[PDB]
């Protein structure tokens, strides 16, 4: 038991993750998350990942609990934050929402994606509406 | 809203 | 005038550069890249577009100034050393490819994409097919 | 690898 060996059999759960999030097996992927956390539990990328799975399901306390998981370990992975944002979004917590999503912008600067801008503004109207009434 | 795939 | 409205007539030919890209007229994106430069010569988002026109009429020694001129102003930005990465495996220059390509991956981390591994896994395997003839 | 697109 190496700490390669480890990160190898995390990374192989990882990638069996990933390619049920692509076959829409949700529930599987959650699984094999899980156990990539479980054999090596300080990866950010692994919670963040099941983050996306929760949400996929609609479970989205479950997302945010994932999400702030990601972005404690590593702060400047900034799919923690997208995480986080998509399911507060989807909460009807567009405050918090923005907030998560502005950071993502934060981290990226001049680098980050239309869909990034696209979800930071998708937010900053929502907050807008809830102060119109 | 964006539904972005994993990593 | 305004500086946003400077900002407004740069971004707006970067967009009808950025359609022409679409379209394929080549000639025309290195135009209106060209042209936004002009209005505003401090962003290196336009420099980079500008090297994939060049790329993509296979001028790659123009495509490189472009790059270079991109990292120069703005050395985090990291499309610039995609864009100087392309080039320069166009060129026949895989190892300084690899160190463009690897320099995009050093400023992203964990953040990294697949697209941009797979991007630095190829610089690789042409660099080590080289060493092997 | 290939010309990525724009922005
Ligand atoms: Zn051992
Ligand atoms: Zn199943
Ligand atoms: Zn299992
Ligand atoms: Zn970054
Ligand atoms: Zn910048
Ligand atoms: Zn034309
Ligand atoms: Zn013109
Ligand atoms: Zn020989
Ligand atoms: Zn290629």
């Amino acid at each position: 038991g190496s700490m390669a060996e480890t990160k190898a059999k995390a990374e192989d759960l990882k990638m069996q993750g990933n390619k049920a999030m692509a076959n829409k097996d949700y529930e599987l992927a959650i699984n094999k998350y899980t156990e990539a956390i479980k054999v090596l539990p300080t990866n950010a990328i692994y919670y963040a990942n099941r983050a996306a799975a929760h949400s996929s399901l609609k479970e989205y306390d479950q997302a945010v609990k994932d999400a702030e998981s990601a972005i404690s370990i590593d702060p400047s992975y900034f799919r923690g934050y997208s995480r986080l944002g998509f399911a507060k979004y989807a909460q009807g917590k567009p405050e918090e929402a923005l907030e998560a999503y502005k950071k993502v912008l934060d981290i990226e600067g001049d680098n980050a994606t239309e869909a990034m801008k696209r979800d930071y503004e998708s937010a900053k109207k929502k907050v807008e509406q809830s102060l119109n009434l | 809203p964006t539904v972005e795939e994993v990593d």
